[PDB]
């Protein structure tokens, strides 16, 4: 009795009852009338997109006996990984909501272990990630190597008000001498919102983590964050509280001929990671969003195919959009030298150069209006017997036509 | 003396200890003191030292691979060797235990020795009492 | 009767047993029989017997994964069940050695009847003889 | 100190030591003396053009220290690899030739084992390859699965008089009760040509390998041989002793519309694998050279690009060539009706019928000479102020144009 209807579907809706005769129907739809004519016995009502008008309480009563159904038809997300630190040990759990429910898998780089339930947190690049229907979204947790070589680039943490910080600071000395420790905007760090563990690697090395964590993010809780080890140089992140677009939409202008090799560019920081999109005369084709690493995403697009006019790049992330507007662009031809004038057509625009002796001799005089161009000279000639010639002259080639005097 | 400033017991030791299980023959017979001292501030780290000496023997009979597993779990009670133990006293009894016994006892004790590892000074543990 | 007519000696059996010394203690105490009569057609295959019944008895005090090679040895060996060999005298004594002395033995043995599995009639080696 | 000069190339020989100070050097070239003069320590003997005169013993003595230094100056195949099994164990060997040396790698799928000996023969799909600076040529070791179903085609064998004949038969069963034999041409089998290696598997399973082998072919060896399990089916596959190329070359005529999706096709028989080559208006591109299995590998080209005309398909081994011609062949276009006549072309012939009435009357005549046609009518009317219309019908469709008087 009870009908799911998932988007703007096309289905039939038929129901028999076993006992084929002279019997008729009557169709009684959300709150109006209905006419039918079924096959012996069975009775259908199809439907092709059914819009959220399309909906409800539909009913079908039937006389022979004289009987009556109903029937209630209903209508039919995607949200990355945030982190949670398991209460009962020394493990992290990710918690990724979506509908349908997706797969939760963790990838320490490359290494996939799909658990929900990461107790292995040592080392390498940790992203958990999810995956449904509608597609996969993925959370890297935040991290220091304090071991590995500085990006010194004073790296920038950007996340919403109210969501969950998370910090790990990992630490590879030789002996297991050695401690770590996390200090905020000046200030410290609470006493709930750091948790250390330890293993050994090879030849008896150690490996340490520091983590710091926020339960619910703030105003107070933005800024700059550093890890120090007692046998390693203090590597520091800072945590800007904020859904955000940073790019120049001035909207470029470019222009180049079917023999270079070119890709549009856009630098962009923006979180969280944009859904992308590039347009050209309604043909839309998605982006490789790729990173930089220098501070900044850049989005690039290559497959110009020589066509000139209007790409179009939109970016959008849950909490902003963003738009901006990207300008593409022969020899000279007479379109036609009828009488006494001559125009031109080219790209750019043809320089239209007059000459009239008849050795041949030039005169120079003329109006121009203009790409198309048009100039003539008044054929108001004391002398005679002679041609004219007009030249059309481009960066590119030339072409000229004469007339006769 | 003897003091850890920052800790020498790993987390994932447990898992070590599973590990080397997982390929012994459990009742490979070893040895455990049988009149250790009631000490509950050197009593875990006293069988540690002596279940350390024991992982170094082991070492020398194993194949290949099992040489492996038993230095890795070597490592993560090694550090008793950071300090000066004496060698065990006349009065101390061993007795014959299955390798699983000693293992299990090891990894409870580490348990236990975890917590205060570096909070406690065991100059005093150096010297084995019965 | 007891005869085999395609051989139950496989070629890798040497490594089968290479691999699981590997993960060996190998001073693991096992025993053999001390007092077997000289029968160079049935001893080597009542020594297999005997050792294919150490295969079993250790698979029960091994761990996971050393049941595993354990049994792959086992099966190297597992065909001399498929004989009716009779339980060993009341003369045969026993003397007790390192799992090491009874994989090599077990391996030499394997070697010494490869050629001769298929040709004999071991039906006279299902009473052990001291 | 090994020094691969390609032809007469210009490269520069330079060696550094360090510790730059006053140091002098003197070089010791082929069977002659020379002088030098080097930077602050590194010492250089450039070259341009090395002829085979300027190749061989070149050395280079210093002095602070008492130094010498030695360079052996050199000038700039790839047979596949053949078997023998190892006279120590049951285990075989991969003997490839080549000049340079290749890598000699035992691949058993996938799983690369590059050890040149392998021991580990048990089933899956082996195949031995040698790489070197030429390329990669690969021998698969012939294998008989009587385990695995078959693939009834009477598989056929192809080598050379003299080469290694190698058949691997591999039987999987339950128990270890079952045993293997090889049958040549209705005669046994020499027992110096098989050999019988046995493991386990799983669950006490037990894998039988009973390989058959010639040292050298001849024609006395080529046959029909067989496998045959006590506990399995019996599976064959039929000898051929033998540079051929076996296909009909009878040069296959074609036509399609651009709208038709057509791959070319050629079937053969060659032996050894065959260089192929699809050339076209000068255009070559090379061929998807796959096997059929069924006791031929058949040939394909599928880049039509809708393109009429000759096709041709050149196919060559060492001591063999081969070559077939491929032709590929509308509606009737009017390609011109200038003045005055009418010109169309079309396939097949395209015919020009003709009308000239200004109600629209048909007048006929004229002469036509050709696929292009031209037919043309005289335009000498006693009447005046019509309009023509030429048309030329195919059995495809038709088209025409119209004329003004």
């Amino acid at each position: 009795a009870a009908v799911e209807v998932d988007v703007s579907a096309s289905i039939t809706l038929q129901v028999l009852v076993d006992a084929p005769g002279n019997i008729s129907c009557l169709w009684v739809f959300k709150h109006s009338s209905l006419n039918c004519q079924p096959h012996f016995g069975v009775v259908s009502m199809v439907i092709l997109k059914m819009t959220e008008t399309q909906a409800g309480e539909y009913l079908l009563f039937i006389q022979s006996t004289n009987y009556t159904i109903l029937f209630t038809v209903s209508i039919r997300t995607l949200r990355r990984p945030y982190f949670r630190k398991m209460e009962n040990q020394d493990a992290l759990v990710c918690i990724s909501e979506s509908v349908p429910e997706p797969i939760v898998e963790w990838v320490l780089c490359v290494v996939k272990k799909e658990e929900k339930v990461l107790h292995e947190l040592f080392g390498t690049d940790i992203r958990c990630c999810a995956r449904n229907e509608l597609g996969r979204e993925c959370t890297r947790l935040f991290t220091i190597d304090l071991n590995q070589t500085p990006q010194t680039t004073l790296p920038q943490l950007f996340l919403k008000v109210g969501e969950p910080l998370w910090i790990r600071c990992k630490a590879v000395h030789v002996n297991h001498g050695f401690g770590l420790t996390w200090e905020l905007e000046n200030k410290a760090l609470e006493e709930g919102n750091y948790f250390e563990m330890s293993t050994y690697s090879t030849n008896r090395t150690m490996i340490r983590i520091l983590f710091a964590f926020v339960s619910s993010v703030a105003r107070n809780d933005t800024g700059y964050y550093t890890c120090s080890s007692s046998k390693h140089p203090s590597q520091s992140a800072l945590v800007t509280i904020v859904g955000f677009i940073n790019a120049t939409n001035s909207s470029e202008d470019y222009e180049i001929d079917q023999y270079e090799e070119f890709c549009f560019s856009v630098r962009f920081k923006a979180y969280p990671q944009i859904r992308c999109t590039w347009t050209f005369s309604r043909k839309s084709f998605p982006c490789e969003q790729k990173g930089l690493d220098n501070g900044y995403s850049i989005s690039k697009f290559c497959n110009h195919k020589h066509q000139p006019g209007e790409y179009i790049f939109h970016a959008e992330n849950d909490d902003a959009q963003f738009t901006k507007m990207f300008t593409l662009n022969r020899k000279p031809q007479v379109l036609a030298e009828a009488s006494a004038s001559c125009f031109s057509d080219g790209y750019p625009l043809p320089s239209w150069t007059w000459k009239k002796c008849s050795c041949t001799e030039e005169i120079t005089e003329g109006v121009w209006n203009r790409w198309v161009s048009s100039s003539t000279l008044n054929m108001s000639e004391a002398i005679k017997g002679f041609l004219v010639k007009c030249c059309a002259y481009n960066s590119l080639g030339t072409s000229c036509e004469t007339i006769l005097l | 003396d003897c003091s850890f400033q920052h800790s020498p017991i790993s987390s994932d030791f447990a898992v070590k200890i599973r590990e080397l299980s997982d390929y012994l023959l459990q009742d490979y017979p070893v040895t455990v003191a049988s009149n250790l001292q009631d000490e509950e501030l050197c009593g875990g780290l006293w069988r540690l030292v002596l279940a350390q000496r024991w992982m170094e023997r082991l070492k020398t009979v194993a194949g290949s691979k099992m040489q492996g597993l038993l230095e890795r779990v070597n490592t993560e009670i090694h550090f008793v060797t950071k300090c000066a133990f004496q060698p065990p006293p006349s009065c101390l009894r061993f007795v014959q235990t299955n390798i699983s016994r000693l293992l299990q006892e090891t990894s409870e004790q580490l348990v236990a020795l975890k917590p205060w590892i570096t909070r406690q000074n065991f100059s005093r543990c150096l010297e084995l009492q019965c």
